[PDB]
């Protein structure tokens, strides 16, 4: 059950700092590397660092020694990274990542990745998204629309992730200083609507969750 | 006790 | 710091062609304890990266035999034979030698595939959102290749640009197609004076652009 837990996202407004945490579950803590890696959004992965959580050793990349402050709190097993004197070029997406069991150096090599922090840095505050059924051959196809949320993201299920095939779900919209996005599932029309279909919208930033059953 | 640091280091 | 260059930033490949992607150190990554802690990592849309090849050549667990890397010095290669639909996504180097570990530019992996007509479906604005006082018109535009597509919405007859954003998926894992979602948000007042609304789609696929429609 290895897992490394982190919230959907954060908003922190500039010039402030904001504490990410990276919870490890389903192994000894205290035994492996946890590294953190920065993706801005359409752009690549950058590594920030790395903390032995055994004795709060710590490795930066200098060119963020003074943009990242790496923890680990053993008691509850927990990996933290503060970013201080946030700008606009913070906003990114930040993995926690296990990164190597000390004594086997082979695997040496980043195995489980957290689902990483979406990290905004706005003044603006938090809206939690509305949610509406899309409802109306062979197929049929049912939506659900998630209007007017701020920050990202927003994820979309369907009947609790159980229904995975002939999804789309789509690029958010910015406008007016929030967020639109659709998203649209495909199903045998003998199954709907006698097999009940559910979008399960989540807005990590306002700790929110929308299911949204689609009627005729 | 010492532990071999994936960056050369001993911690 | 290393510098790992990789060659090209994007591939378009056939199913079941050979893709080969490059990877080029600054300089030499044999670590200190005498391993080269060379890695590729894919990242798929909206995923965290995945473990595919560590020390150069070595496959990690669960990866399939048509994933396999070499190379020695300063070039590492990594090799897909027979692409499938499911290889979609960002390539990664990684080294792991030299502290600051640094990743290459990443490669995104595209799929040829025949071409296909857009499944198109409209949806009226939900009750509930009339409720609310807004009323957006939603058109999706799914599975088609290859990605250009044109859409156009229509009240009453008349063309309408104003008001209207789009949206496009990344490629689908499945079935290496496109899809698009095109929204037409108006006033609940102004959707109420009207009662004909109409998304068309142009794509390469047909001369005759495909048209749904519905009366409020």
């Amino acid at each position: 059950q290895v897992q490394l837990q982190q919230s959907g996202a954060e908003l922190a407004k500039p010039g402030a700092s904001v504490n990410l945490s990276c919870k490890a579950s389903g192994y000894t803590f205290t035994n492996y590397w946890v590294h953190w890696v920065k993706q801005r959004p359409g752009q690549g992965l950058e590594w920030i660092g790395y903390i032995n959580p055994s004795n709060t050793y710590i490795s930066y990349n200098q060119q963020f020694k003074d943009k990242a402050t790496l923890t680990a709190d053993k008691s509850s097993s927990t990996a933290y990274m503060q970013l201080s004197r946030l700008t606009y070029e913070d906003s990114s997406v930040y993995y926690c990542a296990r990164g190597g069991f000390f004594y086997d150096y082979d695997v040496w090599y980043f195995d489980v990745w957290g689902t990483g922090t979406t990290v905004t840095v706005s003044s603006a505050k938090t809206t939690p998204p509305s949610v509406y059924p899309l409802a109306p051959n062979s197929m049929v196809t049912l939506g659900c629309l998630v209007k007017g949320y701020f920050p990202e993201p927003v994820t979309v299920t369907w009947n609790s992730g159980s229904l995975s095939s002939g999804v789309h779900t789509f690029p958010a919209v910015l406008q007016s200083d929030l967020y639109t996005l659709s998203s649209s599932v495909t199903v045998p029309s003998s199954t709907w609507p006698s097999e009940t279909v559910t979008c399960n919208v989540a807005h990590p930033a306002s700790s929110t969750k929308v299911d949204k059953k689609i009627v005729p | 006790d010492c532990i071999l640091e994936r960056d050369g280091s001993r911690s | 710091d290393v510098l790992m260059t990789q060659i090209p930033l994007s591939l378009p490949v056939s199913l079941g062609d050979q893709a080969s992607i490059s990877c080029r150190s600054s300089q030499n990554i044999v670590h200190s304890n005498g391993n080269t802690y060379l890695e590729w990592y894919l990242q798929k849309p909206g995923q965290s990266p995945k473990l595919l090849i560590y020390k150069v050549s070595n496959r990690f667990s669960g990866v399939p035999d048509r994933f396999s890397g070499s190379g020695s010095g300063t070039d590492f290669t990594l090799k897909i034979s027979r692409v499938e639909a499911e290889d979609l996504g960002v390539y990664y180097c990684f080294q792991g030698s030299h502290v600051p570990f640094t990743f290459g530019s990443g490669t995104k992996l595209e799929i040829k595939r025949a071409d296909a007509a857009p499944t198109v479906s409209i949806f009226p604005p939900s009750s509930e959102q009339l409720t609310s006082g807004g009323a957006s018109v939603v058109c999706f535009l799914n599975n088609f290749y290859p990605k250009d597509i044109n859409v156009k919405w229509k009240i009453d007859g008349s063309e309408r640009q104003n008001g209207v954003l789009n949206s496009w998926t990344d490629q689908d894992s499945k079935d290496s197609t496109y899809s698009m979602s095109s929204t037409l948000t108006l006033t609940k007042d102004e959707y109420e004076r009207h009662n004909s609304y109409t998304c068309e789609a142009t794509h390469k696929t047909s001369t005759s652009p495909i048209v749904k429609s519905f009366n409020r």
